[PDB]
């Protein structure tokens, strides 16, 4: 799925990444950026402008959450059908979440990524993760029925 | 579809790009080719080599055809009609590729003005690349 | 840029469904919730197994929307505004839906009516069904 | 890929199937419904109204052609992948076709399909025929470069 180099470019620049700031900052995006995003959260607290956004306490804790994930999938990235099954029923089952939707974390993710390692985040490690974060949106959308 | 707090964002932001639009224009193309190799199917006659100059004089037409739709947000659809030609009818691009630019030209503002690039930059940025991207398809 | 020919192409085969539209819509929605799964998201609230009422009420109201909009295929901004408000603003519901839809809606009338989709109705049916789907989520 | 159930109808109806007569009609109905398809067909003559493509002589054939790598395609479901990676290369490096265009024959011949069997074309049966349709084109893309 991934050459070995394109593992190299991810881990190496995952090893790097400070869980904790990255996903809160990748979830709060998606919530300022794609406002109609802010309903499937509506229990959050308040979310009414992006400085409270930002700041909000159960955003930041949502976001290690859904980063943890990521990172469970690069330990498992030959099979994310496998890694991320329990969570496809999850967001169908429960969420009701139109899986397009899912193309729109990856993105804001990989915007944080860039807006935090510059020069680092070079054409060819970003091509990387596109294609990660296309294998995590698919594996997402799979035990949809 | 764009506040006018929306068009302040862009506006302000198009400022500190200054100079380097053209050099921005150029990077997030070689990043679309590279992320989404498919785009490469509308360039075939191109040489598409890491940093092609042929490249980088087709990432400053794009750039200042950009400057040109930041200065007249107010009436998109006229400044750009003989761009959607082109693209509508002429070379007819898939509306997705224009979702992959797009993104890469966020990229691009990313890597280049951390400061810039807050929140509620990156939305209004959206907003813009997207209102473009529907003039330059329909 | 519906052209003159698109307009009477699906005026002639909308006149020729007549008042088995609903119906139709009934069964465009249900074969879109079986080739297209994920469109289900966005009724999680409905009966959603073959022959439900609650489909089949809804097939109605959808034809019944594109009914109007055959009959104002020249204002379809205008027309269809307030189905544009909840599609794009309450509902958010993606492009790529849109594009399931009109597919099955093809599929439907197709089935029923081999004789009119002609090569070139088939053409102006498709014209016509991206139109209304640019109407409806264009803010 | 397939279930057993789904693969009973798709062999079902597609032993039916007089891939003469729907091959034509697929490419012919692409070209009509999509005309900017066109500009990768010059090559075939007349293509100016409805009534020069629907007759076209290349069209039909080429359209033949087309439709036997689907049943190549239907013979080996279970692996797609190679079943049409040298037409992946060809459709990319000769041919420049933009994938996202497979969808759109995929949806023809899916419309064609109907246009002949009317009420023998279930909701279940085309739910068989699109997840193969959509499986075709993800083999003819796989190998973009
Ligand atoms: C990159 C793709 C995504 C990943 C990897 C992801 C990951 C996760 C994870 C790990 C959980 C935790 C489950 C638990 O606590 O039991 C979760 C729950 C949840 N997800 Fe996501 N998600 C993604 C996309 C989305 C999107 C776009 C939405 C909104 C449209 C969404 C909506 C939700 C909601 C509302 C919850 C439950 C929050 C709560 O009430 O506790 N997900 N997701
Ligand atoms: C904001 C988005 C875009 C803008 C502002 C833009 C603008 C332009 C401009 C200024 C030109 C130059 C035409 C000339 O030199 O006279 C052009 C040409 C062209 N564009 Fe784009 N474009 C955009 C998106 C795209 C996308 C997504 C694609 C497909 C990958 C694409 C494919 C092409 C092609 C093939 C040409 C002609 C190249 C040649 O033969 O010289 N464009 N566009
Ligand atoms: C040509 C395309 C469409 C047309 C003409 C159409 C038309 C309509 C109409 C007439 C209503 C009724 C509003 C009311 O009952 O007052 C409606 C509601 C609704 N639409 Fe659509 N629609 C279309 C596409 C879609 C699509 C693709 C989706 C998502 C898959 C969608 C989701 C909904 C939902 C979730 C409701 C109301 C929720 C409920 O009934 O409780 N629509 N639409
Ligand atoms: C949907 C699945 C498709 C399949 C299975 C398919 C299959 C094929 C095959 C087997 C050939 C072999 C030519 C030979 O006999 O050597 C071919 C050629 C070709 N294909 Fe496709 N194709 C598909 C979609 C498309 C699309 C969407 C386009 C562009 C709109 C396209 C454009 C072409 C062209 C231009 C040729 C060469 C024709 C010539 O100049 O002789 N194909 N295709």
């Amino acid at each position: 799925f991934l050459t070995a180099e394109e593992k190299g470019l991810v881990n190496g620049l995952w090893g790097k990444v400070n869980v904790d700031e990255v996903g809160g900052e990748a979830l709060g995006r998606l919530l300022v950026v794609y406002p109609w995003t802010q309903r499937f959260f509506e229990s959050f607290g308040d979310l009414s402008s992006a400085d409270a956004i930002m700041s909000n306490a159960k955003v930041k804790a949502h976001g290690k959450k859904v980063l943890n994930s990521f990172s469970d999938g690069l330990k498992n990235i030959d099979d994310l059908k496998g890694a991320f099954a329990k969570l496809s029923e999850l967001h169908c089952d429960k969420l009701h979440v139109d899986p397009e939707n899912f193309r729109l974390l990856g993105n804001v993710l990989v915007c944080v990524l860039a807006h935090h390692f510059g020069h680092d985040f070079n054409p060819q490690v970003q091509a990387a993760f596109q294609k990660v974060v296309a294998g995590v949106a698919n594996a997402l959308a799979h035990k949809y029925h | 579809v764009l506040s006018a707090a929306d068009k302040s964002n862009v506006k302000a932001c198009w400022g500190k790009i200054g100079s380097h639009a053209g050099e921005y224009g150029a990077e997030a193309l070689e990043r679309t080719f590279c992320s989404f190799p498919t785009t490469k199917t509308y360039f075939p006659h191109f040489d598409l080599s890491h940093g092609s100059a042929q490249v980088k004089a087709h990432g400053q037409k794009v750039a200042d055809a950009l400057t040109q739709a930041v200065a007249h947000m107010d009436d998109l659809p006229t400044a750009m009609s003989a761009l959607s030609d082109l693209h509508a009818y002429k070379l007819r691009v898939d509306p997705v590729n224009f979702k992959f630019l797009s993104h890469c030209l966020l990229v691009t503002l990313a890597c280049h003005h951390p400061a810039e690039f807050t929140p509620a930059v990156h939305a209004s940025l959206d907003k813009f690349f997207s209102a473009v991207s529907t003039v330059l398809t329909s």
